[PDB]
């Protein structure tokens, strides 16, 4: 029943700080310390540091040339990491995970992607893309939303509130030649469901702040 | 960067076992105790063994860590679909470059899956992306293995070069590949051709939609 739990995405101008938070649970906070490790996309894995909730103690990575400082609090069985002077090689899923001795670094929270842009944040247009005789393949019909011009990564697309999962992909983002992203999600879908069935697309840009609920109709 | 060499690949076919080195000195694993890693896209690694040759909880007996001087390796037994991922070693490090290191991480194929062709769907623009003054065909590729295709557009019958984006399959649910492939075009455009296409190229063969205003 461990679990850490990171904040959520981020966008940063270059020179700012960013600060990731990370809460504890299902263990005694004090009784393990906390590491974090940077991922840049597509990449490998990066040490940054660790700290000893329980005494303090502190060891960071060099080349990140003391501008990390990692922190605890111990009442919220929260911990944080900050990172001063932030520049585009910055760019990162940034992960806590807790360490020990014998277990190493062991569970790990689900990551923050914080990313270093001077553009700025700019949420998504959704469209639908409707099922038709064009879209239907000897009973199944394809349907889906198209999520487009958004920024930074990431974005989440459900269906019909998490209900409708068979059948669901949402594909990777792509980034334009304008320095914005855009993806799709489709749903294969019984020919006849389309009668009598109602499909919404639940896009969530938490970057920007932004939730669009798209339905998704015959033309 | 990694202090850690891991080999950058790694494949088997379905029940084979396959290994993965890790290699490093005295002062990471000749020394110290190693760990392994799996991490699927999108997630957070997950520790796989730890203590060179311990499972946590969850962790089935078919994966098997060991050491032998300043190496490591990873053995997957029983090689499944759901195996394919990025592993990573790490170790603590007495020296300089430690206390903590990792090696750069191997992708595991597994290959012998069965073939099969793609579907493709093509989407015209949404009504209500052209009463914004845009448009966009999006064309969307599923159920096909191997995970590797290439995209080509036309308008009526004439390549089209430029406003084309596209995507690196990616496994679906079902373990078969998926890709997207989108062209932007102006309004005008659309409905200023009789029909547009986008041909899929898999395994040597092509499949191909086309649409029209």
């Amino acid at each position: 029943q461990v679990q850490l739990v990171q904040s959520g995405a981020e966008v940063k101008k270059p020179g700012a700080s960013v600060k990731v938070s990370c809460k504890a649970s299902g263990y005694i906070f004090t009784s393990h310390g906390i590491s974090w490790v940077r991922q840049a996309p597509g990449q490998g894995l990066e040490w940054m540091g660790w700290i000893s909730v329980y005494n303090g103690y502190t060891n960071y990575a060099q080349n990140l040339q003391g501008r990390v400082t990692m922190t605890t609090d111990t009442s919220t069985s929260t911990a944080y990491m900050e990172l001063r002077s932030l520049r585009s090689d910055d760019t990162a899923v940034y992960f806590c995970a807790r360490a020990s001795q014998i277990r190493g670094v062991d569970y790990w929270g689900q990551g923050t992607l914080v990313t270093v842009s001077s553009a700025s944040t700019k949420g998504p247009s959704v469209f639908p893309l409707a099922p038709s005789s064009k879209s239907t393949s000897g009973g199944t019909a394809a349907l889906g939303c198209l999520v487009k011009d958004y920024f930074p990564e990431p974005v989440t697309v459900s269906w019909n509130s998490g209900a409708l999962t068979s059948g669901v992909h949402t594909f990777p983002a792509v980034l334009q030649s304008s320095g914005l992203y855009s993806l799709s999600s489709v749903v294969t879908v019984p020919s006849s469901s389309l009668g009598t069935q109602t499909y919404i697309c639940n896009v969530n840009h938490k970057p920007s702040n932004t939730k669009v609920d798209k339905r998704v109709e015959p033309k | 960067q990694s202090v850690l060499t891991q080999p950058p690949s790694a494949s088997g076919t379905p029940g084979q076992r396959v290994t993965i080195s890790c290699s490093g000195s005295s002062s990471n694993i000749g020394s110290n105790y190693v760990y392994w890693y799996q991490q699927f896209p999108g997630t957070a690694p997950k520790l796989l063994i730890y203590g060179n040759n311990q499972r946590p909880s969850g962790v089935p007996d078919r994966f098997s860590g060991s050491k032998s001087g300043t190496s490591a390796s990873l053995a997957i037994s029983g090689l499944r679909s759901e195996d394919e991922a990025d592993y990573y070693c790490a170790a603590w490090d007495d020296s300089l470059s430690g206390p903590w290191v990792f090696g750069g991480g191997t992708q595991v194929t597994v290959l012998g899956q069965p073939k099969a062709a793609p579907s493709v769907t093509l989407f015209p623009p949404s009504s209500e992306e052209l009463q914004a003054n845009k448009a966009t065909l999006v064309c969307l590729i599923s159920d096909f293995y191997p995970g590797a295709v290439t995209v080509a557009w036309k308008a009526d019958s004439s390549p089209v070069k430029a406003g084309v984006e596209t995507t690196t399959p990616s496994k679906q649910s079902n373990n078969k590949y998926a890709a997207s492939s989108y062209l932007s075009l102006t309004p005008e455009q659309w409905k200023s051709h009789r029909s547009y296409s986008c041909q899929v190229t898999h395994e040597g063969s092509t499949v191909e939609k086309t649409v029209a205003p």
